């Protein structure tokens, strides 16, 4: 096995589609930052 | 459940002894029986030939082909750190984290009584990802980070699965684990590797095998902020650690 | 299988079995040489369960508290295991076994730093001895931490041979404010004698839920503060 | 079991008589303030 992530309050929103038993693949979106970054 | 009856530590050491031995045909036999029973997609592996693996562990910790796990490049996006399925996720309700329907556990329990670390994450968000035996057993960074703090926590070796998660209180707070705290562009971020029966060995890329051995005490390491010399930085998608048997 | 043996003894020691209870108490008093003259109730028949006897109270007169307010007094009947200077973080267990102050305090680096280069005293309670623990001096209770752990045997033999024995065995850490600064008093359990109580919380263990729990209390001034006096009972060990 | 005390640096001196295997009672002197 298990991996647990903790993020600080108001820092990220979890992708709304994700729920208990949703499949995870390394690199897929887990969350989007609540504050805007730019490349 | 024989979860309280079974000598989980000796079974784990037995599997570790087993999984560490280079036994040619017997190694390929157990790897092959394993791949069949659990439905391992060996097509995703860097070395799909089950003969390529000197020990069972070499196979357990097998690397994937880079192209089959594309990393979202959007710097606004935090990515999944592990292959498997989400157990639970969402808001940390003050100190309370959801284990299952009608089982909560303490943020402070999970962090081995570390009230300062717990304070970073009160009313934050959590994600608990379960790695099934068929899945890739290395863990990757969800985003860029500077490693600041690592804590090894002695614990039980309960099985992790839907059944035990639904029925064993404080499962993740009492099982042997490694807490990693990073500075990120999203503030403090914890990535916690929780061991289980059989798959009880935890490594990180910066420290090697944390466990075994099992010395029975909490150990804490710290690293400086990114600016300073001796700082350890990792990139979104980069390997940070893995699970193997023993 | 130290946890099941400890549960077995706890089940045993909790049962009110008249003659079998007095028989095991009597065999115990004989084998270990218990001074029942010091007991409040010297009649081995007075004890409903083995545990009632294990946690037996002493006669009021027989443990006089040194009245000098600049003297800290012994908190428990038994023998000194080791004592002296804390060498930075290092505490002596026995010949060629050191243990970390931070390990003992379950990774609590802030608490450990109050006691770096300080003083330690490790007291061993033999089975014959009184199994309640008393305050060495006046204190305000500020912090109590329950630490999950192993149930290794504690004795000269295991102390000389098991690394980090006191840092890995199940225990209760109690931190007080005193006229002598911060003071920690730590109750470390063992095989069979694995139940720890405090006077302010009752039995901490069992049950064994496998997680660290921390309680805090306010400074002496504030409302809901808990004070204890030099010599006062703060906790005990029983079987289970 | 066993009882461990920690006192802050330079706050107490242990009675010099006490050593490994010394007998302890509950009121007997353990240390004196500095």
């Amino acid at each position: 096995x298990t991996v647990i992530n903790l993020f600080a309050p108001g820092k990220v929103n979890l992708v709304e589609q994700l729920e208990s038993l949703s499949v995870t693949k390394i690199g897929q979106p887990l969350a989007v930052s609540t504050g805007h970054h730019h490349h | 459940s024989l979860q309280y009856i079974l000598p989980k530590l000796w079974l784990t050491r037995l599997a570790g002894w087993g999984a560490s031995k280079r036994a040619g045909w017997l190694t390929k036999l157990v790897i092959d029986l394993f791949v069949k029973y659990y439905k391992v997609d060996m097509k995703e592996a860097q070395k799909p030939d089950t003969a390529s693996y000197r020990t069972f562990n070499e196979f357990f910790v097998r690397p994937l082909r880079d192209e089959v796990r594309p990393i979202d490049t959007d710097p606004n996006v935090l990515v999944m750190p592990a292959d498997g399925v989400i157990s639970q996720l969402g808001k940390i309700e003050e100190d309370k984290i959801l284990q299952a329907k009608g089982h909560n556990y303490s943020l402070e329990a999970l962090l081995a009584g570390n009230y300062l670390m717990a304070d970073l994450f009160r009313n934050g968000t959590f994600v608990t990802t379960y790695l099934s035996p068929r899945d890739y057993h290395r863990v990757h960074m969800p985003c860029n980070g500077i490693l600041r703090e690592m804590i090894y926590v002695p614990g039980d070796l309960f099985s992790v699965n839907h059944l035990t998660a639904q029925n064993v209180p404080n499962l993740f707070a009492r099982n042997e684990r490694v807490i990693c705290l990073f500075d990120t562009e999203f503030g403090p971020m914890a990535q916690i590797l929780v061991g289980a029966t059989i798959v009880g060995s935890i490594e990180t890329v910066w420290a090697g095998t944390i466990t075994p051995p099992r010395e029975g005490i909490i150990k804490r390491w710290t690293w400086p902020a990114g600016e300073n010399d001796g700082s350890v930085a990792l990139l979104k998608g980069q390997e940070m650690g893995r699970f193997k048997l023993g």
